RNA sequence: CACAAGCGGUGGAGCAUGUGGUUUAAUUCGAAGCAACGCGAAGAACCUUACCAGGUCUUGACAUCCUUUGACCACUCUAGAGAUAGAGCUUUCCCUUCGGGGACAAAGUGACAGGUGGUGCAUGGUUGUCGCAACCCUUAUUGUUAGUUGCCAUCAUUUAGUUGGGCACUCUAGCGAGACUGCCGGUGACAAACCGGAGGAAGGUGGGGAUGACGUCAAAUCAUCAUGCCCCUUAUGACCUGGGCUACACACGUGCUACAAUGGGAAGUACAACGAGUCGCUAGACCGCGAGGUCAUGCAAAUCUCUUAAAGCUUCUCUCAGUUCGGAUUGCAGGCUGCAACUCGCCUGCAUGAAGCCGGAAUCGCUAGUAAUCGCGGAUCAGCACGCCGCGGUGAAUACGU
């Protein structure tokens, strides 16, 4: 069941403490950086394409 | 390695006595890095070594290094399948590393209340021919010139 | 006999043998040493019968002594007779706050 | 000295591309711009697993650094003011003029 | 660690309050884990619901501090 | 007055040392290099290059040091009193350069690398 | 898996990102507002063949540049579809748009065009072999220094999967001042999906 | 670093965590020699959440169409564990040529939706494992351009780089230089290459990173996402409360703390770097033994704050003991976040004071600022780290040989 649990993510919260994040290309719970609002997995697939502007491969 | 043999990794000596083999006796008491407190307990040792029947701290260290360090070890091998011992000379620098090397572990083991009154003790017992440092000499010497036996053709 | 309950050791100074009686642990025992004004001095119990005294007049203010071990043994018998999970797990040998019992028990179950 | 310009941008080219551009058409007409003061150079880093379902010990790592440059204007004059709060060029770079 | 007052619940509050007149009734049926037992729950008989059941707990007075969970376990060991 | 001053690095840490004519002695960031680094005997690491050429006195050296440890910061400063010294007379750089005393040491911390617990110590293994 | 995206090691090395603004507190808004643009506008692109698209952004204007190849089929008779563009972006982005149409000229050079045309193909029932053959030979005498073209899936149609491409010319993947291309498309005939992918070399 | 020469470990003890096994109403699913086992998970009290038990709905929690049409609301009060139902002010034309279009509730209305259900042996995509050099990044030296929020050498001044002054020095960051067997000696087929020297901050791919060919294991993943075929459809879909995911006769892996004097305790004195901050980072003053609390201050940041680093050094103790070592377990009293810490959080204080005196067979990591040891920061995040990613401080032993 992935596609009511997007809509139950955007309804206003029942307690302060039950908002939480997803990725918003994809619904992934896990591992998203609230800077850009992505997963980990499409992170890594757009820095590619040159889109999120900023962001390169590090190297030092 | 296999490409060839490689360099020796030169040592830089202390500036107090002027001798590389204080630094070596420093850097063997020496344990996870912190030098300053093996300095300190070098530096105790030799002050009580010469306050305590002493003359001076490098010769009496000296005479205790040279009583201790051997000249004939043998190594084990394997040859194809069973295994023996043999003799063999040794090359100058690892006669240094087993003297100092001995000369620690067995004044770490002394059983008084400070790695001081070991150390110093223990040096001053190796440089009149005794402590079980000399005595591990003597075991090698006696493994050794024994166990030539089965190493006059190899 | 000898300065409460029974039996500071010797050979050592007050701050240190006072840890030995069943309810003084290292604090107390400067807090009860300095509302006296007794000192070590320095590594041995040579006191006075009035610094013997008046070290062992004021524990009587506090619960060190078998007053104690029935306290802590009554507590833990009003656990285990009520529900109770507490005492459920007193009962049993078994981590009594929440442990995830995979090895943490070698102390409590030996 | 109540006129003070804050540049930030991504590419260093850029930066002292309007950098210029600004000390440029400021000097035009009046004197004594402050030059483009360099700063620090702010850096962040990013670590990721290149992996969709397994395998923690193999990761790929990301940054994005931001340049940052300053300009300080002395005496400005009823042109400068005009003559700077028009200028524009180009489009990814922060500009805040602070009095 | 709620020294801001004690926790109870309205509705579990709301019922005791309404039986507080006569004597009890063992139909205080409440899922309400949380509810710490306030010095007024002596003598009744709450049922707690442990996520399968409703089990039945008599309230004593030296049970006046705990929570009521910590009387109707979940596990079911041996 | 006349006054000679060098800069010396050394992982982390550098120092601006000053040469001044005087009776032999060293005060660092206010103090006294008897106090600043009273450890044991650095001290006779920093005294090195007096040692060695323009034997040996007199100056006085004022230093301003900031970074690293108490250890590199006193290597480099013997960094920045040899290249001072080497400022007062060019002849100098035969004696100094033989014994080290004017290279800058490049051994830096290694980096961190993913996967590995430290730079170069990696995990514990089992073959089963 | 064992080879890095080509024109993600190159990123800011000689080319640049295709979104260009500078943003702070106001970033995860535009990130997702670029995404749904871009993921919009693939509607023309079904028949339009573009390519790129690039996004920058003003106070409160956003202004947006197209690269295609078809530049009367995507404005319109006399200027009666950019219209129909910006009245229809200013519903999303509730703010200004402006549309800066560009042309492309030798559009075989392209990574995304040839791949996403010798992928049509296999839609079509068409054999593998020779549609890359005449892909590579097209992208050749356009003048390129190398080409290299892939399709995997179940070929013709059939059981197990497979892959194979053919090469024509240097393609130099290590050379970090090398100025390749690269796309990755999909497509079907009648059996699950096929993976496309084509590299050109086009000189530094 | 495959053995050999070494240095420190694992295996013994307590605790944290993952896996097997057993148990259960459920202990959700995936990974399985090297190349599964601090792995997906970079955050399980509710949420997450797929699992279980009770209470509920059926064109539907979510999308399009067509018609009646059209502006939908939110707020208050009783019943309820809530989901929901019953009553109260009312969702109320924003285009008008009098003739239409956007948002939307219900209904109808069925096309239809919905599936973390199966098949990684039907696939795309994305990884693991065996495993050219240069062009790019960072670190080691310096010229020049630019001196604020950085810096203070030649001057007065105060609590002080602070304020007048200056951009000398350090620093920050754009553009250039510099390392090429380039010179000098020997070896060697005079060749490539190797050994030694000069000069220089650096010498023989100076140190480290990114970069992973053709292929191998029907290796891994339908649970990031897509997708061919099969299956469910008043239920395998959907909403709510409470419970597992944390269960414990045991077995295996990865870690942390110790078994003390190169130490434990009390007082004083020092020295970094990478990073983070707006409803966030908290200066300072006061209250509390403490964790913390109150009033208040600067800062969207080279300006303020997090942030006086810990090992270190100097004094005074303690005396080889299951101990002034060790800190598991339990009793009582508090603090903080949160609607709420029983199952099942982190921290504080007083009391208690377990095993453990250097660990067999066997087995692991590492070739220099490395091993060993010591702290600091942040991603995720109300709160919650012995895990992960980085940063710097002190700083070794050895390589005869295949
Ligand atoms: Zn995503």
């Amino acid at each position: 069941a992935k596609k009511s649990m997007i809509a139950k993510n955007k309804r206003p919260a029942k307690h302060s403490t039950q908002a939480y994040t997803r990725c918003e290309r994809c619904g992934r719970p896990h591992s998203v950086y609230r800077k850009f609002h992505l997963c980990r997995i499409c992170f890594r697939e757009l820095a590619y394409k040159g889109q999120i502007p900023g962001v390169k491969k590090a190297s030092w | 390695p296999r490409k060839g043999p490689v360099a020796k990794r030169d040592v830089l000596p202390d500036p107090i006595y002027n001798s590389k083999l204080v630094t070596r006796l420093i850097n063997r008491v020496m344990v996870d890095g912190k030098r300053g407190i093996a300095a300190n307990i070098i530096y105790n040792s030799f002050d009580i070594i010469k306050e305590s029947t002493g003359n001076d701290p490098l010769e009496v260290f000296e005479q205790a290094m040279k009583n201790v360090m051997p000249v004939l070890e043998v190594k084990a091998r394997r040859v194809g399948g069973s295994n023996y011992q043999v003799p063999v000379e040794v090359r100058p620098e690892r006669r240094t590393t087993l003297g100092l090397r001995w000369v620690v572990n067995y004044a770490r083991l002394r059983g008084e209340h400070t790695m001081e009154e070991r150390l110093a003790k223990e040096i001053m017992d190796a440089a009149n021919n005794t402590g079980a440092s000399v005595k591990k000499r003597e075991d090698t010497h006696k493994m050794a010139d024994a166990n030539r036996a089965f190493a006059h053709y190899r | 006999a000898r300065i409460a309950g029974v039996d500071i050791p010797r050979d050592k100074r007050v701050v240190v043998s006072l840890t030995y009686i069943y309810g003084i642990g290292n604090t107390t025992a400067k807090k009860v040493l300095a509302n006296v004004g007794v000192s070590e001095d320095v590594r041995v119990r040579d006191l006075t019968n009035e610094q013997t005294d008046a070290i062992r007049a004021e524990i009587d203010k506090l619960k060190v002594e078998g007053d104690l071990r029935r306290e802590v043994n009554l507590n833990i018998k009003r656990l285990m007779e009520i529900g109770s999970y507490r005492g459920i797990r007193h009962r049993r040998g078994l981590p009594t706050r929440g442990q995830n019992t995979k090895n943490n028990a070698r102390t409590r179950k030996g | 000295q109540k006129i003070r310009i804050r540049l930030k941008a991504y590419e260093h080219r850029i930066l002292d591309q309007s950098a210029d551009k600004i000390v440029e058409t400021a000097k035009r007409t009046g004197a004594d711009v402050s030059g483009p003061i360099p700063l620090p150079t702010e850096r962040s880093l990013y670590t990721v697993i290149r992996a969709t379902h397994k395998y923690k010990d193999s990761r790929e790592q990301f940054e994005m650094r931001t340049h940052k440059r300053l300009i300080d204007i002395v005496n400005p004059t009823p042109k400068t003011v005009d003559a700077l709060m028009k200028l524009d060029l180009p489009s990814g770079v922060n500009i805040e003029i602070k009095l | 660690s709620l020294k801001k007052g004690p926790f109870v619940d309205d509705h579990l509050m709301k019922k005791v309050e309404a039986q507080q007149g006569a004597e009890k009734k063992k139909v205080i049926k409440t899922w309400s884990r949380r509810s710490t037992i306030f010095p007024s729950f002596v003598g009744f008989t709450i049922a707690v619901y442990d996520g399968r059941k409703h089990v039945p707990v008599y309230i004593q007075e030296d049970m006046v501090g705990h929570k009521l969970g910590e009387f109707a376990p979940t596990r079911t060991y041996r | 007055q006349v006054q000679y001053s060098g800069t010396g690095r050394r992982k982390n840490a550098v120092a601006r040392v000053r040469l001044v004519p005087g009776t032999g002695k060293i005060t660092v960031n206010k103090k006294d290099v008897e106090e600043y680094i009273p450890h044991a005997d650095l001290r006779e690491v920093i005294n090195q290059p007096f040692g060695v050429t323009e034997t040996k006195g007199a100056y006085d050296v004022i230093v301003n040091v900031n970074g690293g440890g108490y250890a590199g910061q006193s290597g480099a400063i013997r960094h920045g009193i040899a290249r001072a010294l080497l400022q007062v007379d060019p002849d100098f750089r035969s004696a100094l350069k033989r014994a080290g005393l004017l290279t800058r040491d490049a051994r830096m911390v290694e980096r961190k690398k993913p996967g590995l617990k430290k730079a170069r110590k990696a995990s514990q293994f089992s073959k089963r | 898996g064992q080879k890095v995206h080509p024109i993600g090691m190159r990123v800011g090395i000689i080319r640049d990102w295709d979104a260009k603004w500078y943003a702070e507190k106001e970033y995860a808004e535009f990130l997702h507002e670029d995404l749904r643009i871009r993921k919009f506008i693939a509607t023309k692109l079904a028949d339009a063949a573009v390519s790129t698209i690039e996004i920058e952004r003003a106070a409160n204007r956003v202004n947006i540049s197209i690269h295609t190849a078809k530049p009367g089929m995507v404005i319109g008779k006399g200027g009666s579809e950019v219209e129909n563009l910006r009245k229809e972006l200013n519903k999303l982005t509730g703010k200004r748009v402006h549309i800066n149409i560009v042309e492309i000229k030798k559009p075989d050079l392209d990574a995304k065009l040839v791949g996403e045309g010798i992928a049509r193909q296999l839609e079509n029932r068409v054999a593998f072999r020779r549609a890359q053959k005449q892909a590579i030979q097209r992208a050749m005498r356009a003048g390129a220094k190398g080409i290299k073209t892939q399709v995997s899936g179940r070929l013709n149609g059939a059981d197990i999967a497979r892959s194979e491409g053919y090469s024509e010319g240097t393609v130099p993947l290590h050379t970090l001042r090398a100025d390749i291309d690269y796309a990755w498309e999909e497509a079907d005939t009648t059996y699950g999906k096929l993976g496309v992918k084509v590299w050109i070399y086009r000189g530094e």
